[PDB]
């Protein structure tokens, strides 16, 4: 019925070789089942947490999942996410500015 | 602390 | 300032197989505090917040009671509704129910709410009176002559101005130290060249608390909306959250541009410029 906003971004204001928390929120969705991936150059991080299912005035949901990881030069990071409302996967891909 | 639970709709 | 106490409690069918998945969970402000999932190995109320933990075992057991109650009045809730709109045994449904109080910087009742939706539309909510139903659709319509019947909201008016009221005020004091803190955003600004003639200035607000926060661009002192971006508030993962807002600006011309941050942590809001 509504398609999820997507936003990945990261805890604390990233730089290369520091720890850190990757999160992809997603929110604006309906109905609640939806499908959430971390990756890590493509491949799907196993690690992944998420918060209880809460919802906004609109009744659209929100969830927010997230993992620790580490920024580099070389690795790219991305929120896969799937929803009935997506004829396929859509996948955003972290950048250190947003 | 949550409500009782209402009357079924 | 003021304060809120609010519960979600989520439903969703399983036509395959099984009994709903059901998910519960508490606020104060923007701070979760509880949680039920019937998915989870507990199948009890679980404290998120260490304030909560203190609370004794008839707390945990009376909650515990009270949201397994819920969920199945519920899962008969889908039932019925499948009925009321004449629907299949086919497929997955959804039941959401939000209540909640208000109370103001002196602690005292603002307002309270109860509202229930049904596959991600109004169903029927209480009114501001806390007497009164708006009924979305015929179905709700039947729904709020039983609960008139059954004098529902005469209930809900109790616990709304008694109970949800007094506990959050219990709540606000045993988790003070953070509840009744404010965290001021952390404000910064970066530039991003896009050519040798244009490059967006973002402003950031990060690790506040609590979420309600405004961002705005000005231009020469009057107010900017071209050419601008303004993200949803976001969760830090921390318990704050974060926020930015952009702009595209010809390059040389940055210091036109201003940056105003508006919270409740903020004495006086403040003003950035590009450094
Ligand atoms: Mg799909
Ligand atoms: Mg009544």
């Amino acid at each position: 019925q509504r398609t999820p906003k997507i936003q990945v971004y990261s805890r604390h204001p990233a730089e290369n070789g520091k720890s850190n928390f990757l999160n992809c929120y997603v929110s604006g969705f309906h109905p609640s089942d939806i499908e959430v991936d971390l990756l890590k150059n493509g491949e799907r991080i196993e690690k992944v947490e998420h918060s209880d299912l809460s919802f906004s005035k609109d009744w659209s949901f929100y969830l927010l999942y997230y993992t620790e990881f580490t920024p580099t030069e070389k690795d790219e990071y991305a929120c896969r996410v799937n929803h009935v409302t997506l004829s396929q996967p859509k996948i955003v891909k972290w950048d250190r500015d947003m | 602390r949550v409500a009782s639970p209402t009357s079924g709709v | 300032g003021s304060h809120s106490m609010r519960y979600f409690f989520t439903s969703v069918s399983r036509p395959g197989r099984g009994e709903p998945r059901f998910i519960a969970v508490g606020y104060v402000d923007d701070t979760q505090f509880v949680r039920f999932d019937s998915d989870a190995a507990s199948q009890r109320m679980e404290p998120r917040a260490p304030w909560i933990e203190q609370e004794g075992p008839e707390y945990w057991d009376g909650e515990t009671r009270k949201v397994k109650a819920h969920s199945q009045t519920h899962r008969v809730d889908l039932g019925t509704l499948r009925g009321y709109y004449n629907q299949s045994e086919a497929g997955s449904h959804t039941v959401q129910r939000m209540y909640g109080c208000d109370v103001g910087s002196d602690w005292r009742f603002l307002r309270g709410y109860h509202q229930y939706a049904y596959d991600g539309k109004d169903y029927i909510a209480l009114k501001e009176d806390l007497r009164s139903w708006t009924a979305a659709d015929m179905a709700a319509q039947t729904t709020k002559h039983k609960w008139e019947a059954a004098h529902v909201a005469e209930q809900l008016r109790a616990y709304l101005e008694g109970t949800c009221v007094e506990w959050l005020r219990r709540y606000l004091e045993n988790g003070k130290e953070t509840l009744q803190r404010t965290d001021a955003p952390k404000t910064h600004m970066t530039h991003h060249a896009v050519s040798d003639h244009e490059a967006t200035l973002r402003c950031w607000a990060l690790s506040f608390y609590p979420a309600e926060i405004t961002l705005t661009w000005q231009r020469d002192g009057e107010d900017q909306t071209q050419d601008t971006e303004l993200v949803e508030t976001r969760p830090a993962g921390d318990g704050t959250f974060q926020k930015w807002a952009a702009v595209v600006v010809p390059s040389g011309q940055e210091q036109r541009y201003t940056c105003h941050v508006q919270h409740e942590g903020l004495p006086k809001p403040l003003t950035l410029r590009w450094e």
